[PDB]
């Protein structure tokens, strides 16, 4: 694409675990001479911090703010 | 004295392999312009490559990778 050499963007549904602790994510192993790109994009969010599970992609559990 | 070179006829069962780095060619309307592909190999990545590079785009249905 405009002389770059690219794969194909694939998606996860990604969200944190509690405890606050960040999230790690495993790279894709890329073709020889290509490096690794990632982006995180909003879905769903509130201001709850801590007292929330948004892991269902079906509805979200918001217990409000701490 | 017989020679096997790269004369011997490619079968339509498919016994009959390519060479290493030979290119399978399509006559176009651009003239004498060919438009080719091949399987190569890069040592320097250990993979396999099908290399569609002289064909401008690549026009398909359904579309799979992994």
């Amino acid at each position: 694409s405009d002389g770059k050499t690219k794969t194909p963007v694939v998606s996860t549904y990604e969200t944190f675990q509690d405890g606050g602790r960040a999230k790690t994510i495993n790279a894709i192993e890329c073709p020889t001479g290509l490096n690794n790109r990632f982006a995180a994009v909003v879905s769903s969010f509130s201001t709850a911090g801590q007292n929330a599970n948004f892991s269902s992609e079906s509805a979200k559990d918001s217990q409000g703010t701490t | 004295s017989l020679a096997q070179t790269g004369e011997i006829a490619m079968q339509r069962d498919g016994s009959v392999a390519f060479l290493e780095d030979s290119e399978l060619c399509w006559d176009t309307a651009a003239g004498s312009a060919k438009s080719c592909l091949s399987v190569r190999y890069d040592t320097v990545g250990n993979k396999t490559e099908l290399d569609l590079k002289q064909i401008d785009v690549v026009s398909a249905k359904g579309l799979s990778f992994e």
